[PDB]
């Protein structure tokens, strides 16, 4: 038993979301099967939606009451969901689950998709240098940075590299928060001093795969030594 | 409407040890159909007791539950790193269903004190009419720490998000960014930008701060 | 970014084996590399350098082994400093010879 | 565990060793090595006159009998050193008093 989501990953403020549940495997036939949709915010714990029982018997939520429609097609053997009024707190994403009898509730999961609401269009991420102005306390390293910002949806990866094309380890990701309708995340790495004061290299450059452009900008380092 | 509210919001346990959580209901649940489900960060959810006292298929014994009414706990002998992550419980006999809040599990370590970092805006950023200053911590125990913005000794209010990290897998830290966002010509009205940070392990407040035009 | 400042100091002309120390001061940043020469030669062996300190500026010296005999013969003593891709070259003498 | 009499050396600038906008500056290097105990206590004396401004010294830093070495710098004027002034570095150690007399005559 497993389930499949699928759905648009951009939709505009005050429009129609629609999304689609795919399960292979079993029948909507027997009494106490049924099929629900939960949402999760970032940062928050799970919201119910609505809840569909066997012969074309419905529940809905009164905090959402008259704002969603359960549809169910046994020919496709997959439930339409169709949400208006989108609103961008309400960006969440949206799980399908299975229950097998009256008191086995939500068995099997399947793996949601993320539907962001957003006024804005996914432009490409726009990258920034950070200087480390630190000084009279060296410490025991250095930091350097690298801006990710105005890139949407929220998928991206960080690697760091050396003038020579070398790998390093930093591990240090930030999740993304939603600033003024637009996502912005840091991210950062952490060097040896003595290699400051040492290879000729003065800078690194930032990478980011983002599939809205290639680009990658260097970061300079300050150098305090 | 039957509303959940579970306590603690973090506990800090340790491993082999004994975890209980609390499930608060603000009614009398018809049947004591209440059950328990397991969530990681970026995976999915999964089920692991119905009912709670009877558990589901390909669920480790060593999870037990107990309770009835509006009281109910949930008890786990012999802790793991893997179950570290956040557990949530549930009602399905309202009709329509409601979630509860959930609790977060936390490794216990000893306290750490933070590095700081600040990073003043680069001058390509301030050609576009926005100035973004950082302020970073890293490497501190517990996970509550507090982050205030003084400029000009003026503490800043309604202008920070604040992003904190996951638990380090292999560290057991935490580590937060603090972005500090204003416009361009109230940036050139500003001399020193400095963020506070106070933690337990610290004697006293360490501030960092920078001089406009030396950076 | 400041240009070290170069100086070597010559045994005392009334006498004293002596040393030659050349130091650098007043120069950003703290690493740099100092060399000695004998007559436009390279030296392999017979100097040593000491840990550079703090006096922001930092402050190095170095030792060479010398002996009398070769200072008597006029030899020519050089400190090589190098510094951001710049090289300073020192050219000293005995004054009574 | 012993007692050595320590060395004393001086080192004075060459005839072109002074630079910088005029009058010309320069530096004194008393070093003493090879003394034990530790303690040491170094002193400049310029034509007899106890100087008590314009010099530094430093740490003493180690160099089988323990070794020690202390370097002291002081700064001196070209128009002095043109006058033949003579100065004379101060070693006390463990309540011996040695002398070194330099001069830029030959
Ligand atoms: C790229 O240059 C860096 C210099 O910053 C090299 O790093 C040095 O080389 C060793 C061996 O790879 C590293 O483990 C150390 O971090 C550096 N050495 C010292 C003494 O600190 C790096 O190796 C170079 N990349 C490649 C592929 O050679």
């Amino acid at each position: 038993v497993t389930l499949k989501e699928s759905g648009p990953t951009l939709v505009k403020p005050t429009q129609t979301l629609t999304l689609t549940c795919t399960f292979s495997g079993f029948s909507l036939t027997t009494t106490g099967e049924g099929v629900g949709w939960i949402r999760q915010p970032p940062g928050k714990a799970l919201e119910f939606l609505a809840f569909i029982y066997w012969n074309d018997a419905k529940r809905y939520n009164p905090s959402l009451q008259s704002r969603l429609t359960i549809t169910k097609d046994a020919s496709k053997k997959q439930v339409v969901l169709t949400l208006t009024n989108l609103d961008p707190v309400d960006t969440a994403t949206y799980y399908c689950a299975r229950t097998s009898g009256w008191d086995i509730e939500f068995e099997y999961w399947g793996q949601g998709t993320l539907v962001t609401v957003s006024s804005g269009s996914a432009s490409a991420p726009t990258l920034f240098p950070l200087v480390s102005c630190e000084n009279s306390s060296p410490s025991s390293t250095v930091a350097v940075g690298c801006l990710a910002q105005d890139f949407l949806p929220d998928s991206i990866t960080f690697s760091w590299k050396y003038k020579n094309n070398s790998d390093i380890s930093s591990t240090r990701g930030f999740p993304s928060v939603l600033r003024g309708g637009k996502y912005a995340a840091t991210s950062q790495v952490l060097l040896p001093s003595k290699d400051v004061m040492q290879g000729t290299d003065e800078h690194v450059v930032c990478k980011v795969q983002h599939p809205n452009g290639n680009k990658e900008k260097d970061v300079p380092l300050p150098v305090v030594i | 409407e039957i509303v959940l509210t579970q306590s603690p919001g973090t506990l800090s346990l340790s491993p082999g040890e004994r975890a209980t959580l609390s499930c608060r209901a603000s009614e009398t649940v018809s049947n004591d159909k209440v059950a328990w489900y397991q969530q990681k960060p970026g995976q999915a959810p999964r089920l692991l007791i119905y009912g709670a006292s009877s558990r589901a298929t390909g669920i480790p014994d060593r999870f037990s539950g107990s309770g009835s009414g509006t009281d109910f706990t949930l008890s786990i002998s012999g802790l793991e790193p893997e179950d570290f992550v956040v557990y949530y419980c549930q009602q399905y006999a309202s009709s329509p269903r409601t979630f509860g809040q959930g609790t977060k599990v936390e490794i216990k370590r000893t306290v750490a004190a933070p590095s700081v970092f600040i990073f003043p805006p680069s001058d390509e950023q301030l050609k576009s009419g926005t100035a973004s200053v950082v302020c970073l911590l890293n490497n501190f125990y517990p996970r509550e720490a507090k982050v205030q913005w003084k400029v000009d000794n003026a503490l800043q209010s309604g202008n920070s998000q604040e992003s904190v990290t996951e638990q380090d897998s292999k560290d057991s830290t935490y580590s937060l960014s603090s972005t500090l966002t204003l416009s361009k010509a109230d940036y050139e009205k500003h001399k020193v930008y400095a963020c506070e940070v106070t933690h337990q392990g610290l004697s006293s407040p360490v501030t960092k701060s920078f001089n406009r035009g030396e950076c | 970014e400041m240009n070290p400042n170069v100086n070597v100091f010559v045994p005392p002309r009334d006498g004293f084996k002596s040393k030659l120390i050349c130091e650098a001061t007043n120069f950003t940043p703290k690493p740099i590399t100092v060399s000695w020469l004998k007559d436009g030669k390279l030296v392999e062996s017979g100097f040593t350098t000491d840990p550079v300190t703090i006096e922001q500026t930092y402050k190095v010296i170095s030792t060479l082994t010398i002996s009398e005999i070769d200072w008597l013969n006029l030899n020519v003593y050089t400190c090589r400093v190098d510094h951001r891709g710049l090289t300073f070259l020192k050219n000293v003498s005995s004054t009574c010879a």
